């Protein structure tokens, strides 16, 4: 432990944006913690960004308005930014920098860890091969969840993404047939969304068992950035230490990623596309990857990232490079919200990619595979047909694309729309689309093999 | 001696008193020794790309000089083992530390020096032989499959002047010693070698053998080969990580090298569940390919300057296993995450950029990391012969080939495996979009072709044009409809949707089509390829007839034959052997031709 | 059967003129060695020092 | 048919290489002889130094041109130890015509401590005052870069000039 | 050459140790004549005793052959003989056969693309899979075909057509291959 | 000749990629050539960029990586680079630096010639009039090439313009109403590439007659710079002072400027259009007007350069700036190659600027202007009018877009499609383009003159 | 009078000791005396466009100065010459030099002076 007082300087050099250059600091630390005092005795904090001699570029995270040259004074406190964890953590609410803000107690830490965290050493990190049962037909049984997965919900403004993921956290349990104490991070997200969340896990028991981390609109820009980071750093300890099974959930990893755009714009770094910054791969990664089951720890972290995709655009940056970093991406449709489709998920962008190991014979049904598949092939086959009928029109269309619409119709209609507050089982989803693929013979039914179909077709 | 840190900006660090510290040096950084490599000098300050997480470094910290680049030890106890990006084992720092953390500057060793190989020394070699560069003196028992020959380090020659018995001997014991100009060498059974230098061969031969993936569409329409270099360019979600991992599961590379290069990170255990369960027979005896295949892994989160070291160790190592007379293969699961490291580490240096951000040097990185890729003659006494594949995948940001990582790659690489989202999507995996993907080898390997598979080069001529017909017939049909076709063209857009829904997609993860043999792809797309012609044919000859036959017809009379066709696919190589599958697709064309008979 | 005659007969052709001519770079070498070493070793021994055109003052 | 004219192109390939095996190699002979060439030139400067009065004049020479070339205030020459007197006398007389003719003053020192190989042939190698800049004046130096810059009037002597050079512009 | 000079040389004078090595282990008697004739102006150097720096210099200076094709080529040549009368190891050759196949290995384009070579790596694989193999009933049975097919090996030679040999190459490799149980 | 000693200075400053800047240099010399010999005896070379007082920015061409100060030792030869020149160059393998590779010895100089050239009196270079039968109709039918022109071939990634080059290499003599020098500069072009090329002029036994400077993919990446301008100082002696027809191949311009634009980005200058340096007109220009004749002397330089245009876009600065200095390009087209069609030439985007004297009577025959024209522009009216069949289908065609279809098909098939080792003079090809437009009514003809339709078209 | 070459990129040198040197003033760079337009000034340096090919240009080269701009000669002659870019007549170099070169820093008068 650091017995040593710590330096308290008055001797800030410049102020450029969101960066502080002290001078004169003796022994700087990269990515050290420093305390300012602003000359009305305002109390900030920043992380030293860059060091070079006796300089430090301290970036503030609630913005350098205010700040003297003269007067500001920094007292660094010798060590990288730490989060105190312990698990009252659950059942608490916390703002973007980790206060509480309900009127509770500053968190008594059970630790003091590393709000960066460390990466899962992959000789010893497990595969992810059970299957959270969400309830939502559309992701059961076409890109089914597995407990450790990083799935974000790609959705729009105005959309309900809210509303998906409030449902997935209600609902969310494995497919046997425990709890999962949720770790809650919103950022720059407005307070009827903020009011969404917490009255939702408080009309359900749950909120007993819940962790928010709040940065609403108007909060600091740049502590979105640290907000992810405080959130995934209690879930590690909640899952890697307390062995709890954590469902981690992200709420606008747009507004965190234009975060990052602001900081890295103000320190000139180079951009990568459409303004954001080079590293903005590596930084998701920092976030998203930390998740996923331990060898020897019972626990798990499952996140459900959601974030706007800007004009609706799957790619642009943001959305791209979540994509690329996560194990899939559950699209939230406008085109189904429009006609009033809930949940609008749109499965034929949607992906998970340990589906492949979590459905199968033993854990859920031997069946589920290709359902799901040929559920698939269908649904892009009925929109070819929909495409095409707008220029040939009806009269000109085969009996077997007829087929195709009416398949289209029906799964849209009874697979992904869906009630808020209704659960099926893997089951039910399953026996919805064996229902769907019986509106074509089994000749048409490619994907599947004969020996699948004679069992499962003729019910 | 030392070094001190100056400034730290990142992966970037600089430092005072670095007077003569060469250009890609190896430095220890802090005081948990962060390993670094000088990239710029300036005055009697070093630059250093730091390979581990720089946050707690602190001006002052000693910046510790080794005088020697990134280098790997090359020795027995590779196969099968896991490395970071600068050649720390995983298992061995999970074993050390018990904890599921890569701590900060842990410094274990790249092989054990505790396990006993067996060594038995090439009979031929005695006291006060000539040895030079390459020359086997010995091999190893590493394990059943890989029978590691030691040979003597590139650079190193003279007269032999001890030669070890055969038995038992560690990693760190001295197995062979000699002397060139009087000045005597110790040689242990592990070497090391700079990664950022190209291990030399004694030729380049053309490659002229192919690299059999369990593909069909790559087997068949865009061939690779042994000592060839691919891209498999895609967007998010196209599966180019499960082309590469199915192309290191089956091949017939004796050896591959799995790179992980700043990707997923649940993705090399997902490598590790699956490699030890999946066996190859080897003299009837069935050997799981873990003992054949090898990883470095620097997933996505892991520092960032570390890609690049990742790249180049794997590429190091299977150039050492190419120098043994192995077939390696590497697969480098992202390059363009090696490109963002480049980039960011370029931005911290304060360079000017080229196309979006990417430094100028990015092609000449590149190429040359791809250039390492040829069939060799390999160095040495021994007469051997390896290669060292190459499949790059591209992750090309928002899913365009214009990216500048994307059309570098193209102009190096001579296989381009384009994969396409509007695939991806529909589930038509592999994803290979198989309009703009091409293989430059398709020439050098009609030598082989025409003498193994005689009939598959006229079939893949008469596919691509079947394909390209489709292609042209699209644009047609969806602005004037169906109605306009011509009887003919009926057919092709008929066999096209044949081959696409049942010689081209191939569902990587069922017992029937994880793996397509060569065999069994050749005899499917013969069997489909000669439903086209004789479909062509009956169309051609009763054209003019008032009895004409038409694709209705021959679809209504033929649902059992194209059921058939579409059925072939699940033929499963293993359940169902060889001789029943190519009996069956036999038995097809024989009911093909009946049917045609019974019809016309 | 017949035919690797040619290369039984060109490798000794080749070799010939070969021969010849390492016969006559020798000859014209021998007749002017000993005035081309006069001339480069008395440019050798004739120093001349020099300052930089452009040194000032 | 395409056997017998592949055959035919096979003896093509092996033609070219067999000539291509024969240029490279008269012009490998004619390396060699220039090679013997700059050889015997070494050998006859090494006889020329055993010539004291002649290596004198020689020294004088080397050091003063070392200095003109540096043109710095303080400067070392290393030498051979055997030379060591012939450079002492070199240098004590190449300082008044450096001061003279420069207008600089000079502080000229002899490493003692540290000499040229014995193996030289002769000559002097002059440092600035901190050894970051050098002049070599060895005449083995003097010998390669004379040599490298006559080859094409040594090439012309030995061998003849080229008959279809028509121009020399 | 691709190589540094100092690289080549170096390969070079090994490529003359490494015939000189596989001449000695072939016909450690000096009984073929025909072969040591051919091989005479690469085992000069080792049948006369030099060090590892002189072989370097006369192959710098061009006294020794210094053509890593040529000696690439006849190394592979003896290495391949010498793989061949290794194999047959309990059933030595005669002479006149050894000679032969010598004659017609060296006349050959491209030994690795050889039928000759193929033929070799198949009795290597059974060679090899017998070096270690233990005394179940197929190694049993394997030893007694692969001793058959050294045994005919050594009256008729790879770089022939004998249908004998033919067939009990296709039959053993199918025993190597076929499953243990 | 220069006697005086030269200065090593073991005063290296800084090393910066392919820079190494010193300091204290006595007088520098721009363009001055340096020797470094590296801590470990390695030695390499580099050109001085540029001087300011005692400093210099040493280009090394081998690389870099090693070089440190304090012990690097950089010897300045106080000379430009001055390239050794002899004719027995021909029948040669050099690196890109000119030296050997193919085991035999260095060059003894016939002369030294700076490797910058020197420029040619516009008043005196003689205007080339005699046409190159390159053999391929594509060419001498509509691009015709005139013996001292330079012509690039604009290709792209995996295109078959090394095919194409060879193919002019060993096709390509005077029209028969004389044998050519190549010098062929490889730079960035992988080991296939430059084997491919060996091998091709070893297989046509040209060898003798060819001199290769050949900078791999693997060999440093300044070294390019050099490479083309060694090559055309080789050129130059044979041509300008050996009166021999020389023909200069120019493998990937592409990659030339890529090393450019890595000098010029490590150089930190103003950059130009897509990061290359604004001066890159000025230094492709000295690099591709050494082509031509002049008067005295017998011989010639052709030259054909080879572009790599990236992402096929020709407005790219490579192409476009090397398109306002050659006279002409030759355009090999993905869409041609991939529907299988050898050479890929697409004559619309191509042109050979000199084609218009280089033909006519008493050269080739009367009626090459006319049918070169009448041939692009059906071949332009015919790619019209597949744009629209691709658009409205095909029975909204007159007779006169059918014919100009039917023209198009056989257009590419007989009159581009052409065998690899088949070489069309050019009355075979003029012949192959009467055949051609005989699809047309002479009153569709309309850019041929009347008096010589009634002479070639009835035939 | 003259100042001196004290630093050299490209085209663009740079000259000390240019004390009283005006903009576009024609300098006579090296000792072939390239043809230069002072183009900027800084302090007593400034930075000069160098007309012709300045590789071999040495910092210490003198920069002699003329007091007048790029300028033209203007006269008879002009009808029927080939000039350079800068009013250098090319037949005049060629029939002066017997060669096919343009010597760097050849100084011909624009118009003869021998015709009468």
């Amino acid at each position: 432990y650091l017995s040593q007082p710590r330096l308290t300087y008055k001797t800030v050099s410049g102020v450029n944006g969101p960066l502080v250059i002290l001078d004169h600091v003796k022994f700087p630390r990269y990515a050290e913690i420093v305390h300012l005092t602003l000359p009305d005795g305002t109390k900030r904090s920043g992380q030293v960004l860059e060091v070079s001699g006796s300089k430090a570029v301290v970036q503030v995270f609630e913005g350098t308005s205010g700040i003297d040259a003269k007067k500001t004074s920094c007292e660094f406190t010798g060590d990288i930014l730490r989060t105190p964890v312990s698990e009252d953590m659950l059942g608490r609410v916390f703002n973007g920098s980790g206060k509480p803000i309900d009127r509770g107690p500053v968190v008594l830490a059970e630790d003091f860890l590393d709000i960066m965290g460390q990466p899962i050493n992959p000789q010893c990190r497990i595969y992810p091969e059970e299957m959270i049962q969400t309830g939502i037909s559309a992701i059961d049984g076409m890109n089914s969840i597995a407990r450790g997965q990083k799935i974000p919900i790609f959705s729009a403004a105005g959309l309900p993404h809210n509303e998906i993921a409030a449902q997935i956290c209600r609902q969310a349990g494995l497919v046997k047939k425990e709890n999962f104490a949720i770790v809650f991070a919103a950022m720059g997200v407005n307070m009827e969304t903020a009011r969404f969340f917490k009255s939702d896990f408080e009309e359900n028991g749950s909120m007993d068992n819940v962790c928010l981390f709040l940065n609403l609109a108007n909060d600091p820009t740049i502590e979105r950035i640290i907000t992810p980071r405080l959130a995934l750093t209690t879930a590690e300890f909640l899952a890697y230490q307390c062995e709890k099974h954590v469902l981690v959930i992200l709420t606008d990893m747009s507004s965190y990623a234009e975060a990052l755009r602001e900081v890295s714009a103000a320190r000139e770094e180079v951009p990568g596309r459409r303004g954001f910054p080079g590293y903005m791969y590596t930084d998701l990664a920092t976030i998203y990857e930390r998740a996923g089951r331990v060898e020897g720890r019972n626990g798990s972290i499952t996140q459900i990232p959601i974030l706007t995709m800007p004009n609706d655009d799957i790619t642009h940056p943001i959305p791209d490079l979540t994509g690329y970093i996560t194990e899939g991406q559950i699209y939230v449709d406008r085109q189904l919200h429009n006609r009033q489709i809930y949940p609008p998920i749109n499965v034929l962008p949607s992906l998970s990619r340990l589906m492949k190991s979590a459905i199968g014979e033993g854990m859920t049904r031997k069946d589920h595979a290709d359902v799901s598949n040929q559920l698939y092939a269908c649904y892009a086959i009925g929109k070819d047909v929909q495409a095409m009928k707008a220029v040939v029109g009806e009269e000109a269309l085969t009996s077997d694309d007829l087929l195709y619409l009416e398949f289209l119709q029906k799964f849209e209609k009874n697979f992904i729309t869906q009630g808020p507050y209704e659960n099926r089982t893997v089951y039910e989803t399953l026996d919805i689309g064996w229902q769907l693929l019986r509106i074509f013979p089994k000749e048409m039914l490619k994907r599947i093999p004969q020996s699948t179909l004679s069992e499962f077709y003729p019910r | 001696t030392f070094g001190y840190v100056h400034g730290v900006s990142g992966p970037v660090v600089t430092a005072c008193d670095m007077a003569g510290a060469a250009m890609y040096e190896l430095v220890r950084v802090g005081h948990s020794e962060l390993v670094g490599e000088i990239i710029r000098l300036e005055g009697d300050m070093a630059t250093i790309q730091v390979y581990e997480e720089t946050s707690g470094v602190s001006v002052g910290d000693p910046v510790l000089r080794t005088g020697k680049p990134l280098s790997v030890e090359l020795g027995p106890g590779i196969m099968g083992a896991i490395f970071d990006g600068i050649q720390r084992p995983l298992s061995d720092i999970s074993s050390q530390t018990q904890s599921i953390y890569i701590p900060r500057g842990v410094n274990v060793s790249a092989l054990s020096r505790d396990i006993k190989w067996e060594f038995i020394p090439s009979k031929n070699l005695r006291v006060g032989s000539h040895i030079t560069g390459g020359d086997i003196y010995g091999i190893v028992n590493e394990n059943s499959l890989i029978k590691h020959k030691i040979m003597l380090p590139p650079r190193s020659r003279g007269s032999v002047t001890y030669i070890a018995p055969p038995g038992n001997y560690d990693a760190s014991d001295v197995v062979l010693e000699l002397e060139f100009e009087g000045v005597k060498e110790k040689l242990s059974m592990v070497q090391v070698w700079p990664v950022r230098q190209v291990r030399p061969v004694t030729e380049k031969l053309p490659a002229n053998h192919p690299l059999l993936t369990g593909q069909r569409v790559l087997d068949a329409l865009f061939p690779c080969v042994q000592g060839g270099t691919t891209a498999i360019p895609g967007a998010f979600g196209c599966g180019k990580t499960v082309i590469s991992q199915s192309l290191s599961k089956y091949s017939n590379s004796d050896v591959i090298i799995y790179v992980g290069c700043g990707e997923r990170g649940n993705e090399m255990s997902e490598v590790l569940r699956d490699f030890p369960e999946l066996t190859m027979e080897v003299d009837g005896k069935v050997e799981s390919i873990m003992k054949r295949t090898a990883l470095v892994a620097n997933t996505s989160n892991m520092p960032v300057a570390a890609r690049e070291a990742s790249i180049y160790t794997g590429i190091t190592l299977s150039e050492y296993f190419r120098d043994m007379g192995y077939h390696v293969s590497m697969m480098a699961d992202s390059t363009s995450r090696w490109a963002e490291a480049l980039r960011e580490i370029s931005g911290r240096l304060a360079e000017m950029p080229a196309d979006s951000g990417y430094p100028a040097y990015l092609g000449a990185r590149l190429a040359s990391f791809y250039e390492r890729a040829g069939r060799v003659k390999c160095l040495g006494n021994p007469e051997r012969e390896g290669s060292v594949s190459i499949v790059g995948a591209v992750s090309p940001p928002g899913g365009d080939f214009s990216d500048p990582v994307t059309s570098a790659t193209l102009g190096i690489v001579q296989v381009f495996w384009g994969l396409d989202k509007k695939l991806a999507q529909r589930k038509h995996f592999p994803s290979v979009n198989w309009l703009i993907s091409y293989s430059k080898y398709m020439r050098a390997l009609d030598e082989y072709y025409d003498k193994h598979f005689t009939e598959f080069v006229p079939l893949r001529t008469k596919a691509k044009e079947i394909l390209q017909e489709e292609e042209d017939l699209a644009e047609i049909v969806q602005l004037v409809g169906k109605a306009s076709l011509a009887e003919t063209d009926k057919i092709t857009l008929e066999v096209a949707k044949l081959i696409k829904d049942d010689f081209l997609q191939q569902n990587g993860y069922t017992p029937y089509d994880r793996f397509c043999p060569f065999y069994k792809t050749v005899g499917m797309l013969s069997n489909m390829i000669s439903f086209y012609d004789m479909a062509r044919r009956a169309v051609e000859t009763t054209a003019q007839s008032d009895n004409k036959i038409t694709w209705s017809i021959i679809r209504e009379h033929m649902g059992e034959i194209l059921y058939k066709l579409s059925s072939m696919k699940f033929k499963d190589p293993v359940k169902d052997g060889e001789a029943k599958i190519k009996a069956d697709y036999a038995q097809l064309l024989e009911d093909m031709q009946n049917a045609f008979r019974s019809l016309e | 059967q017949a035919a690797m005659g040619s290369q039984g007969n060109l490798s000794a052709e080749v070799e010939q003129a070969t021969r010849r001519q390492v016969q006559g770079m020798q000859s014209s070498q021998q007749r002017n060695r000993e005035r081309v070493l006069t001339q480069l070793l008395g440019m050798v021994c004739d120093v001349r020092p020099q300052v930089h055109p452009n040194y000032r003052i | 048919e395409k056997k017998e004219k592949q055959i035919e192109q096979q003896k093509k390939i092996q033609m070219s290489n067999l000539m291509n095996q024969a240029r490279l190699k008269v012009l490998r002979a004619r390396d060699d002889l220039i090679t013997d060439l700059l050889n015997e030139a070494k050998q006859r400067l090494s006889k020329v130094v055993k010539d004291t009065t002649r290596y004198q004049v020689l020294l004088d020479g080397l050091v003063l041109q070392g200095l003109y070339q540096l043109l710095e205030p303080r400067m070392i020459v290393r030498c051979r130890k055997q030379d060591f007197p012939l450079v002492k006398a070199a240098v004590q007389k190449a300082i008044p015509m450096y001061k003279i003719a420069t207008k600089k003053d000079v502080d000229v020192q002899i490493d003692l401590e540290a000499y040229l190989p014995e193996d030289i042939a002769g000559g002097v190698e002059i440092y600035n005052g901190d050894r970051k800049i050098k002049v070599s004046n060895t005449l083995e130096s003097r010998l390669d870069l004379i040599a490298q810059q006559m080859m094409p009037e040594v090439r012309g002597a030995l061998f003849g000039a080229n008959a279809n050079r028509k121009f020399l512009d | 050459g691709g190589l540094t000079s100092e690289q080549y040389h170096s390969q070079v004078v090994g490529k003359i140790g490494y015939i000189a090595r596989c001449m000695q282990t072939i016909d450690p008697e000096n009984n073929l004549k025909k072969i040591r004739e051919d091989y005479q102006d690469v085992l000069i150097w080792a049948e006369k005793n030099y060090r590892f720096e002189e072989i370097l210099e006369a192959s710098k200076s061009g006294k020794c052959p210094n053509d890593l094709d040529a000696l690439s080529r006849r190394s592979l040549i003896l290495q391949e003989l010498l793989r061949l009368v290794s194999s047959i190891s309990p059933f030595k050759m005669k002479l006149d056969l050894i000679e032969s196949q010598y004659e017609k290995m060296k006349q050959h384009v491209n030994l690795w693309k050889s039928d000759y070579h193929v033929k070799l790596n198949q009795l290597n694989q059974l060679t090899d899979y017998l070096k270690n193999a233990a005394p179940t009933p197929k190694n049993n049975f394997l030893r007694a075909m692969t001793s058959v097919l050294q045994m005919q090996i050594a009256q008729y030679g790879i770089t022939e057509d004998n249908e004998g040999i033919n067939q009990l190459f296709k039959l053993g490799l199918h025993l190597l291959a076929m499953a243990n149980e």
